[PDB]
């Protein structure tokens, strides 16, 4: 049949990452005091 | 007219513990990995 006949050539047919921020949450730094010394002091007086 | 959040630098590990402070189901929310264990899942509707 040569009406159903085709013909096809070359052509040029061109057609993850994760993050996210927060604001703040610190915990608690410098964890170290005494409260015996200044005691010992206003009850030495 | 505020978002109660939870945060935190680690994992949130969600669970419950019976009477004996045993884990029966968790929920543990990590960097890469969200498991739920436990003894099943569900979804529902609100209709049923
Ligand atoms: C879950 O709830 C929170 C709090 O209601 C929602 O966060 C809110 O998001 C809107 C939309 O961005 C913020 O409005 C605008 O935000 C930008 C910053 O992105 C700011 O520059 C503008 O001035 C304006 O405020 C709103 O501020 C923000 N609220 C808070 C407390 O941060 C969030 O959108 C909700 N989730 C969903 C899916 O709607
Ligand atoms: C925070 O959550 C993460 C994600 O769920 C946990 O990471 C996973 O932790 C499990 C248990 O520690 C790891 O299983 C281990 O597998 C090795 C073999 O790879 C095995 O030898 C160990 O005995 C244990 O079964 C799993 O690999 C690990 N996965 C990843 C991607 O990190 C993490 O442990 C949680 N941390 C805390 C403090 O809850
Ligand atoms: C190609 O074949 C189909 C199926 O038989 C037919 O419908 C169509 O008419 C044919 N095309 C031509 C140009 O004859």
């Amino acid at each position: 049949d040569w009406c159903n006949v085709s013909l096809v050539d070359t052509s040029v047919p061109e057609p993850g990452i994760l993050e996210h921020d927060p604001f703040f949450c610190p915990p608690t730094e410098a964890t170290a005091r005494d409260f015996l010394a200044d005691a010992l002091v206003t009850l030495l007086v | 007219g505020n978002a109660l959040y939870f945060k935190s630098a680690r994992n949130v590990t969600v669970n419950i513990l019976n009477d004996q402070t045993k884990v029966l189901t968790q929920l543990i929310t990590g960097p890469k990995a969200v498991e739920a264990y436990g003894k099943k899942f569900e979804v529902k509707t609100v209709s049923g």
